[PDB]
């Protein structure tokens, strides 16, 4: 009735993606930077997607 | 479909193999007859060669009918032929290879999807037995299934300079094969036995057994040798000819040793990288069937 | 040149480990503020001589 | 028997089978494709056996 | 060289040196020493180096063949020099 | 596949990831069929990144 299986599995695979993108070493500090921001970016997808 | 009688496929006149020379269609053996040596400081001894890879390279889902006969035929002894692997069709052999497949391996060589009229075949018992081995060509290439291009040679050394003492001894002296010829005459020699419909060769020597076997390989040892001849000179390091009174005697240098050379030159066929690991793959295959 | 050779082989930055002892990255980088969120720090407030 | 190359001797024969490819198979075109840039410089790899 | 100025300097040169690696629990492992001195020789910036930065472990190993088969199927190289 | 070349080196680069992952939900047939295609892809982002 609230529930949406298919949102809810987006839900773990963005979550699974981000604590991905969060255990991604980098070397440049700009992609230390787009590093964290493509994880406000996977966010917004899943808001999108729900 | 051909019935193959009790000696090998061989036995039929329509089968046999003959290098044109001296205005004739001569045997291979009246050519190696001219063939003559001068052995060297060095020495060729065999080592065992490695078992060939149980592994079996996928026939890939091919619509069309491979030309094999006209693919192996080139990829050893072809003039013109290079990158012979990229292609890689003689995977295409592995279909013969299952019991009751719906393939068949025509007498023109081709290796049609499904059985034709009018195309008359080799006995698909024979046939698998032949693909058995065969189909490994398909893993000439890849890096885990690549045979020796260097040790393997001395073999091919033995089996067509070798005395019958020096292959009894394993060991000979590097030799130095020369013989009277006409101008061209390793090209010649190259298309004539380029032209052989060596999958009767290949058929009977996969599938005859036991004294049929043994009979093939005696009826047949200087057609294996001439195959071995043309392959040689694509890799002997050199070719010179000698002036002898009015006469011109060919000499390749040398017997048994893989030069590894891939530059072209005039005298002979080249071995390309490709051709190398092919060959040296086939020889792999038909050294393994010529002892057992 | 030299000091900085010397400090910056040691790490750009630094974390604390359970036992709070400062561990350096031992690798010279920029630092960006999206650190300043995340267990590192700069090395060069460490105060570690 | 096979039959005598043609070349090995000298007569003329004024009859031959000349190979010559369809229209299907062409040659010498010029070819098409997507060649794709890469997307920082500083990011490529000069040096690596 | 005074073994004295020699000592202190050794040791300064030798306390400098940290190279990349991640401790783990396994008795089996060593360290691939080789490389990952030669990526700190070449301040990560070769392949093999950045392969050193962003996976330490790589370096650890039980087999010590596949210690090298690991970088060059990462890499996809077919040798390194 | 309408082949992608990417180097996966910043972490924006799981966009493509996604891209994967997002086919493979609204299209699990069609995905079927390029799903080699998309391998050769997600070798380069392991080999790169895991």
């Amino acid at each position: 009735t609230v529930t949406n299986e298919f949102a809810s599995r987006f839900r773990t695979i963005v979550a699974t993606l981000a604590n991905v993108v969060n255990e991604r070493a980098v070397q440049d500090d700009m992609q230390k930077a787009t590093r964290s921001c493509t994880k406000q970016w996977l966010r917004h997808l899943e808001t999108q997607f729900d | 479909m051909l019935q193959q009688p009790t000696g090998g496929y061989t036995t039929l006149e329509q089968f046999a193999f003959t290098i044109r020379n001296d205005g004739t269609n001569a045997t291979p053996t009246q050519f190696l007859q001219l063939l003559s040596y001068e052995a060297t400081e060095n020495e060729l001894v065999k080592k065992t060669i490695p078992t060939p890879e149980t592994h079996l390279p996928s026939a890939r889902n091919v619509p069309g009918n491979v030309y094999i006969e006209d693919a192996i035929t080139q990829a050893l002894f072809g003039i013109s032929a290079q990158n012979v692997n990229a292609h890689g069709y003689f995977s295409r052999l592995s279909a013969l290879a299952l019991p009751n497949t719906s393939a068949r391996l025509g007498l023109d060589g081709v290796i049609y999807n499904s059985e034709t009229i009018n195309i008359p075949f080799y006995d698909p018992a024979a046939v698998a037995n032949f693909a058995a081995t065969y189909a490994k060509l398909g893993n000439a290439s890849t890096p885990r299934y690549r045979a020796d291009m260097i040790d393997i040679y001395a073999h091919v050394g033995l089996e067509l300079a070798g005395t019958d003492a020096e292959r009894a001894a394993g060991v000979m002296p590097v030799k130095r094969a020369k013989f009277d010829s006409w101008e061209g005459s390793l090209i010649s020699l190259s298309r004539d036995v380029v032209n052989w419909k060596i999958l009767a060769f290949l058929i009977d020597l996969c599938s005859l057994e036991g004294e049929a076997l043994r009979a093939f390989k005696t009826r047949n040892r200087d057609v294996f040798r001439m195959m071995l001849f043309i392959m040689s000179t694509a890799v002997a390091a050199n070719v010179v000819n000698r002036k002898v009174t009015k006469r011109v005697d060919r000499v390749l240098e040398y017997i048994g040793v893989n030069s590894m050379r891939t530059a072209g030159r005039t005298a002979t066929i080249t071995y390309d990288l490709s051709r190398h690991e092919f060959a040296a793959k086939f020889l792999q295959l038909t050294f393994t069937r010529w002892n057992a | 040149p030299v000091e900085y050779g010397i400090f910056v082989q040691r790490g750009a930055t630094y974390t604390i480990n359970a036992a709070g002892e400062f561990e350096f990255s031992g690798r010279n980088e920029k630092w960006d503020q999206a650190l300043y969120l995340s267990e590192h720090f700069p090395a060069l407030f460490s105060d570690v001589p | 028997q096979v039959g005598i190359p043609k070349l090995e001797v000298d007569h003329i024969s004024f009859s031959n089978v000349v190979s010559m490819m369809t229209a299907n198979i062409r040659t010498g075109d010029d070819m098409a494709v997507e060649r794709v840039n890469p997307d920082d410089v500083r990011a490529i790899n000069i040096r690596n056996a | 060289i005074p073994a004295d100025e020699l000592i202190d300097n050794l040791h300064s040169w030798m306390r400098s040196v940290h190279l990349l690696h991640v401790r783990s629990e396994d008795n089996t492992l060593r360290y691939n020493w080789m490389l990952g001195v030669y990526a700190r020789s070449t301040n990560y910036t070769t392949p093999v180096g950045q392969l050193v930065v962003n996976a330490p472990a790589i370096l650890n190993y039980s087999n010590p063949q596949d210690a090298f088969n690991s970088v060059f199927v990462a890499l996809g190289i077919d040798y390194i020099d | 596949l309408k082949k992608i070349a990417e180097s996966f080196e910043d972490p924006s680069s799981i966009v493509v990831v996604l891209e994967f992952i997002l086919f493979a939900l609204f299209f699990p047939t069609e995905f079927n069929r390029i799903k080699g295609d998309i391998q050769n892809v997600l070798l380069l982002f392991f080999s790169r990144w895991y």
